[PDB]
DNA sequence: TTCTGAGCCAATCACCGAGCTCGAT
DNA sequence: ATCGAGCTCGGTGATTGGCTCAGAA
């Protein structure tokens, strides 16, 4: 039901000049890794926003999360 | 090289975004903007190790496996059935 | 910015290459530094022409 | 407290996907 | 043979900004 625009997935991909030919299923795949991804840092960021008691969630929730998780380390220059 | 070339749109972000919270909520312009950097870096930064793996193996496609694998080996093992399955709902 | 492992063990070497990547798009091709106000002259056009009914939005029927 | 900034509407049109042709494995 | 890049084409949802008061400060 979800959905994101697999052409677009792949124009990103294909910034780097090294990967040069890429499967149907490749994008596929990437559509929902992405929904999991932006799915579970929001959901993280967001404590951090209700823990100070707002209810804006705001870019400096998300580097709170980035910070507090090792498997989002890879972000690091990402957002200062 | 255009902002549309390389993010997702960025009401698609919000919506999922949005998704993952109380209703009630609210979201910030900056933060949607972030997250929208972020999922990009997330999308190339899987690719790379694929890409290695991909061309270390002497093939010139990037497939199904290369991206599952890359995830195994980036931490993102978690992932990786939810994938999969959901990889079985789709195709033939 | 650098750093050894201080990070993922598991993700170092790629955010290394990653960091050299887009140290390339910056020297040489076009990573845009600043966000646009809009991205399309048509699409701003017609959100200027569109009608608003009260409180700013855009209308709808009575 | 003061005052900045997100949500709210829906009509146009750029971009996505479903068809193709062609050349590779 | 199958499976992808790259066209074209037509159908459609992301994009879009002004006023108001949540709610950040």
């Amino acid at each position: 039901v979800q959905e994101l625009p697999l052409a677009r997935i792949k124009k990103i991909m294909k910034l780097d000049e090294d990967v040069k030919m890429i499967s149907a299923e490749a994008p596929v795949l990437f559509a929902k890794a992405a929904q999991i991804f932006i799915t579970e840092l929001t959901l993280r960021a967001w404590i951090h926003t209700e823990d100070n008691k707002r209810r804006t969630l705001q870019r400096n929730d998300i580097a709170m999360a980035i910070t507090k998780f090792d498997q989002f380390d890879f972000l690091i220059d990402i957002v200062p | 090289f255009r902002e549309q070339d390389i993010y997702l749109p960025i009401a698609n972000v919000a919506r999922i975004m949005k998704n993952a919270i109380p209703q009630t909520g609210k979201i910030a312009k900056d933060a949607k903007e972030c997250v929208q950097e972020c999922v990009s870096e997330f999308i190339s930064f899987i690719t790379s190790e694929a890409s290695e793996r991909c061309h270390q193996e002497k093939r010139k496609t990037i497939n199904g496996e290369d991206i599952l694998f890359a995830m195994s080996t980036l931490g993102f093992d978690s992932y990786v059935e939810p994938l999969k399955l959901y990889l079985q709902k789709f195709r033939e | 910015m650098e750093e050894p492992l201080y990070v993922n063990a598991k993700q170092y070497h790629r955010i290394l290459k990653r960091r050299q990547a887009r140290a390339k798009l910056e020297a040489e091709g076009k990573i845009p530094k600043e966000r646009r106000k809009y991205l399309h002259e048509s699409r701003h056009r017609h959100a200027m022409a569109r009608k608003r009914g009260e409180g700013g939005r855009f209308f709808s029927p009575k």
